[PDB]
RNA sequence: UCCGCAUAUGUAUAAAAAUAGAGGUAGGCUACUCUCCUGUAUCGUAGAAGAUGGGCGAUGGUUGAUGAAACGGAAGUGUUUUAUUGACUUGUCCAUGAAAUUCCAUGUGCGGAAUCGAAUCCAUUGCAUACGACUUUA
RNA sequence: GCGAAACCACAGCCUGGGGAACGGGCCAGG
RNA sequence: CUGCCGAAGUUUCCGGAUAGCAGAAACUCAGAUCAGUUUUAUGAGUAUGUAAAAUGAGAGUUUCUAGUGGGCCAUUUUUGGUAAGCAGAACUGGCGAUGCGGGAUGAACCGAACGUGAGGUUAAGGUGCCGGAAUGUACGCUCAUCAGACGAAAAGGUGUUAGUUCAUGAACUAGCCCUGGGCGCUUAAGCGUACUACCCAUACCUCACCGUCUGGGUUAGCUUUGAGAAGCUCAGACGAGUAGGCAGGCGUGGAGGUUUGUGACGAAGCCUUGGGCGUGAGCCUGGGUCGAACAGCCUCUAGUGCAGAUCUUGGUGGAAGUAGC
RNA sequence: CUCUGAACCUGUGGUAGGUCAGCAUCAGUUUUCGGGGGCGGAAAAAGAAUAAGGGAAGGUGGCGUGUUUAUAGCCUUGUUGUAAUACGUCCACUGGGGACUGAGGACUGCGGCUUCGUGCCAAGGAUGCUGACAUAAUGGU
């Protein structure tokens, strides 16, 4: 629909390669991408079959394991980079595990094309992209997965704040007249 | 879509049959010109009728009488496969004729990948009564209380702001 | 500042192109707001232009345009087909661009 | 081709007499251009044409007879003070003037 | 890709490009003649319609061997006028008709040379017409297809 | 009938800026195997028919004259009848004394001279 | 530090969580109700690119400028709290000015010096060693 | 200090495939 | 240099006479014939053949006159086969003289055959991203830990989905899964079917222009003046191309004529990211350099045009400041 | 007397040429939405609706069992004034939006208006109304 100079997206319960697919579109339109919480991306398929796939790619290169760096693989695939257009396109993008503190305090937006549960068929077993990597090589999966938790509990603070200094407009508004004076306007 | 018609035809009259039969067929096709050309095949395989030294004499298309009442349909017919020698019968419950035969054209091709060509039906029946439906998923589907949620709900404006509710 | 931009903003996606041959003299463009090809005749025959600048301080200013205009809508998403006065250059992928409400049938 | 029909309540016009209003009264004055080879040289011309006493006679004689049209119905006068624009999330193809 | 003998029957058809349409009385020479060249082909009834509006916006006549449109019934009377026919609808009477004269009518008409249908053929186009392709005999489909050919 | 050139670009001959021993004045290739004279894609085009100019534009200089070649004063009186068709161009062999004349007499005549400035200067 | 030279268009939107659903819910762990069913929403949006005044309602919302204290570690680099000092205050009502644009075209960098440190060569050394290059010490 | 000659279509990182070597030169990748 | 025409690539006897294919000339001829075509019916054996209907095209010639006298991809029919493949005939067309869209890429697979362009629309293929185009609609199969998208194969499946038969079950049938281009995809971005949308070829349509061919008009040369009749004008169609054939042009040295031609106020040559003309060979010109001759047109003439010849002569490179002395 | 647009004063009279851009009336080609109107089909089938009968996915009553409109109704059948709608097809019926093109160059022609018209017209191919610039605009290398 519309687009903004920096989209933020909430990788949770994203598709792999529905979301790179969308992801390298929006590069190649001319957008700055930032994907967060790229350890809970999901793969279909059992644990053992993108362990397989993953162990065949190590027997293959520079053996990545970070989940970002998967996920960054797979948005290279689908670009053009071997020209200076798709090279372009990819220096956009700029994916992390968690949530740092620059990207915590922004909205985060999420792709109803790659979501999990609009896609996978109930009762499809799945395989996270942050678990299948922890077992790989990457070894930071719980220091990250003890982290969230901070972030969470200081995030929730903030909604519960910004949901009661919200109650006290949302009160002034029925109470002032002109609201509902003039609310034939829809509004 | 598919079309019902049910076409006449009979072989030209000569010194030898002053006057012949008519041969009376309902026959599915999306166009006329299709089931003309179906019913004179079947008539060249059944009766032995050559199309050279026969002309059909009617053919109308058919609507469904009570579109709006739910029905359950037997379909009787014939696969041409590697074998080529198949009888099947199976039971649909839906609106029309039509919706039937499309759901079971559907449901051959899908399952058993078959072709409009080998696929012959001998004939298309109306289930009137609940004793004699015989598949046990139509019988669910007569059964008093039809109570389930609702199924594959799955639901350009990318990059939604907040999480789907995707429920009640 | 919410008191501008009477146009609608639009990205120049690519050029019409097979697979592999390439067609600079008409551009995709892909108009924000747009989403199909029944809105995108009302954007037909609108003016569109490309903004940039460049070092030279030509003419006492430092922006220059490229002006241009709808054709046809390009596909079932709402991508049009937009012919420039002077073909869009390749660099321009990923650009912004600018669609005016004239010639208004409004 | 360069303006938009909004749907907002007419203006009352048929009082004020538009028959001055031709392609000739807004036409730029033709070039005649008296001069000599002295003035020329050296740009000693300065030659201005500001709009003349009348044309702001026209105009306060069409505002006086379309202001009352416009005060009478409400939340009119600013609105016409007021200038159009787009915000985010605006769609003309959907929205209606 | 096309054997010598279709070849032959197209060039007797005077069909030698593609997308090109011509009116034929349908015979029994014509019958079994059009049999061959069904992968080839793909015929039809035309309505009044088909015949009344090829005749206007693609109709052009043999005049000294030349494609000259048919702008004006001076035209036709200058080349049908010893079968009394005079003018366009002269024309196109003897073509729907089949009339005593629509050998020299109907030769009298350059093919036609139509364009490619708006919206295209079906997925595939080569296979016969029964069968979801776009050959052989078709029958009053003929003049949907004409619409987008025109 | 404003002019019409359906091509700008030069014909240059194949391999001619591969090598400096080859000019590039164009000559039709002749190998059997050469990628160029079958016209395969990507590969340079060859001067065709085709190409041609139209007949009324053709020789017609971006202002709409055809350049006449002129060498003196005789000359240039020539076109007294065509000087909406017709731009005088004086010889690159004329000397600076006769250009002088020619342009004069041109002026007069108004006819239009491709290359009146040349080989001289201006005093006024 | 001196000298010379060249000179994006509203950039507005932060819980988490699953669909075999959650969020929050009085009350005192609940109970049950409510909400969704996307942001087509919310925040902002007048002013000759946004003037000059008279003001009025509220005697206050935005902000600039400084003085600030707290919070923010994951890559805190920003979230507030303000103390004031000035303004616009679209909250609203008036009076002036807009035009002949009389139909679209829209300090920063280099090259020099006088300086302050540091490093290498250097007194060096074999610790290193085809040479490079390396390590110590004047 | 003095001082050659042979040679020279042209560039030159690998894995697969391009059927007639395809390779170094194409296609898909690292 | 451009334009136009354009093969054969093989029957028969036997290096050729041929024939045949492709052109030139000399003809006659629509109140006439011709055909990689279909017929009518009966003749003979659905095929085959027949004389005289449909459709298209105006046709028949006589003479001589260049080039070729192979194969490959194979399909199909087909003989022998032989572990099985495979081989042998004919047939069929294509490539061979043919570029273009697709097929991930591709000498033979699917589309389509080509003057220069604008616009439109398609074919074959496709529309998750790379990649132009629906992360379209509807109905089904499958979760593959070696999915699928492109013989170890017999079977095994306490792997299934639907149905048929007999009838509590039993088996059977058919199809998916396992064992035996990239990124990625899984109620798919796989497979099957149906249905609308969309993408684009040198293809199709409309228009402009180039050229070729064909047909027509044009003199008491009318104040429409547009008679270089070798001119002017109107119309329609067509455009691959090896060997080969035929036209028209560009350029060079010298000769006869001509321009009452150019030139020390600068000829010729040379240089140049100056400008222009021609489809092209080429030509004109500005500036710079330069210093004595030179060109256009008509005709004549020839030691007349180069990228190749392990070409000739001369000059100069990388190797290389290397091997070395 | 005529002529020399003859020189200058007088006019400050009147018209003013090459690239770009905008719009409007058109013609050619084309694409894309919409409004109506005929004619076909089982003169659509349905359905609303007049109505007789029947059964149960037995409703409602009666006693989960059986019921027959109860205090729901369902289906079938003829049937209530006719239809409507969808689909197919046609209009020499009609209203908008977008894009590319402007070849030709006195007059002829075929047509339509017009009482007739040196008449007018969308009828043998684009014109009209404007705006911007020479130290710039526009293109080329």
């Amino acid at each position: 629909s519309e687009f903004q100079k920096v989209v933020v997206i909430d990788a949770k319960g994203h598709l792999l390669g529905r979301l790179a697919s969308v992801v390298a579109k929006q590069l190649l339109g001319g957008q700055k991408v930032v994907v967060v919480r790229c350890e809970e991306l999901n793969i279909s398929g059992h644990f053992f079959r993108n362990k397989l796939k993953y162990l065949a790619y190590l027997r293959k290169a520079f053996h990545f394991r970070a989940p970002s760096r998967i996920f960054q693989k797979a948005v290279r695939g689908m670009l053009p980079h071997k020209t200076a257009r798709g090279q372009a396109a990819l220096e956009h993008l700029q994916a992390v595990e968690g949530i740092p503190p620059p990207f915590d305090k922004q909205k985060r937006v999420v792709v109803p094309a790659a979501l999990r549960v609009l896609r996978l068929k109930p009762g499809r077993k799945y395989c996270t992209v942050g678990r299948l990597s922890s077992e790989v090589g990457w070894k930071y999966n719980d220091i990250v997965a003890k982290l969230e938790e901070r972030r969470k509990v200081k995030s929730a603070a903030f909604y519960q704040a910004k949901l009661a200094k919200q109650k006290k407009i949302a009160s002034a508004k029925e109470a002032s007249p002109v609201n509902q004076k003039l609310s034939q306007f829809g509004y | 879509a598919l079309k019902e018609y049910q076409v006449v035809g009979r072989k030209v009259p000569t010194e030898h049959e002053p006057v012949p039969k008519l041969f009376r067929m309902r026959l599915f096709a999306p166009n006329e010109s299709v089931a003309k050309s179906r019913y004179w095949y079947f008539l060249k395989m059944i009766n032995k009728v050559k199309k050279a030294t026969g002309e059909i004499v009617a053919i109308n298309e058919i609507s469904e009488p009570k579109p709006l009442k739910a029905k359950v349909f037997g379909i009787w017919i014939r696969y041409d496969s590697r074998s080529g020698t198949h009888n099947m019968y199976k039971e649909f419950r839906d609106t029309t004729r039509v919706g039937a035969v499309e759901a079971m054209y559907a449901d051959m091709a899908a399952r058993h990948r078959a072709r409009f060509r080998s696929i012959r039906i001998l004939k298309v029946v109306e289930v009137e009564k609940k004793e004699d439906v015989r598949r046990n998923y139509v019988k669910q589907l007569l059964n008093p209380h039809l109570k389930f949620p609702l199924p594959h709900r799955r639901t350009k404006k990318v990059f939604a702001p907040h999480r789907p509710s995707t429920f009640y | 500042a919410q008191g501008h931009r009477l146009y609608v903003k639009a990205k120049h996606l690519s050029f019409q192109r097979s697979k592999h041959v390439i067609h600079p003299g008409t551009s995709i463009v892909k108009i924000e707001g747009c989403d199909s090809k029944e809105e995108a005749q009302f954007y037909l025959g609108k003016r569109v232009c490309y903004v940039y600048k460049s070092s030279k301080a030509v003419r006492g200013s430092k922006i220059r345009v490229i002006w241009g205009t709808i054709a046809r809508p390009h596909g079932n998403s709402g991508a049009v087909r937009a012919r420039f006065v002077h073909n869009l250059p390749a660099k321009t992928f990923g650009s912004s661009l600018r669609v005016m409400l004239y010639p208004s049938n409004i | 081709r360069y303006v938009i029909a909004t749907s907002a309540p007419k203006i009352d016009v048929s009082g004020v007499s538009v028959e001055k209003f031709t392609k000739a009264y807004f036409a730029k004055q033709k070039r005649s251009g008296p001069v000599k080879k002295d003035e020329a040289f050296f740009a000693e011309n300065a030659p201005k044409n500001a709009l003349p006493a009348e044309r702001i006679a026209d105009q306060k004689a069409v505002d006086a007879k379309l202001l009352p049209a416009i005060k009478a119905i409400p939340n009119m006068k600013e609105y016409l003070a007021a200038s159009f624009a787009l915000s985010n999330g605006d769609r003309p193809h959907l929205m209606k003037f | 890709n096309i054997p010598p003998k279709a070849r032959k029957i197209m060039q007797l058809l005077r069909l030698l490009q593609i997308n090109n349409g011509i009116f034929v009385k349908f015979n029994k020479a014509i019958k079994e003649m059009l049999q061959v060249v069904e992968p080839y082909v793909t015929y039809g009834i035309p309505n009044h319609k088909t015949v009344r509006e090829l005749i206007y916006k693609r109709g052009f006549g043999k005049v000294n061997k030349q494609r000259i449109p048919l702008s004006d019934n001076a035209i036709i009377e200058a080349a049908l006028g010893k079968y009394s026919i005079l003018s366009v609808e002269d024309l196109i009477h003897e073509i729907y008709t089949v009339g005593p004269n629509f050998k020299q009518a109907a030769n009298f008409l350059w093919p036609f040379k139509l364009s490619s249908p708006l919206g295209g053929w079906r997925e595939r186009k080569f296979k016969h017409f029964i069968e979801g392709g776009d050959a052989g005999k078709r029958d009053e489909h003929i003049n949907g297809l004409v619409q987008k050919m025109l | 009938v404003n002019i019409i050139k359906k091509r700008t670009k030069p014909f240059k001959r194949h391999q001619s800026d591969r090598f400096k021993r080859v000019g590039e004045s164009w000559r039709k290739p002749r190998g059997i195997d050469s990628c160029v004279r079958r016209r395969f894609r990507g590969t340079i085009s060859m001067p065709k028919i085709g190409y041609g100019n139209n007949k009324k534009t053709r020789y017609c200089m971006p202002n709409g004259l055809k350049a006449f070649l002129v060498r003196n004063v005789s000359d240039v009186e020539l076109l007294l009848m065509h000087n909406k068709t017709y731009a005088a161009e004086i010889a690159g062999n004329v000397s600076a004394r006769k250009r002088v004349e020619i342009v004069e007499k041109a002026r007069a005549l108004g006819v239009k001279v491709t290359n009146a400035g040349a080989k001289v200067r201006s005093q006024e």
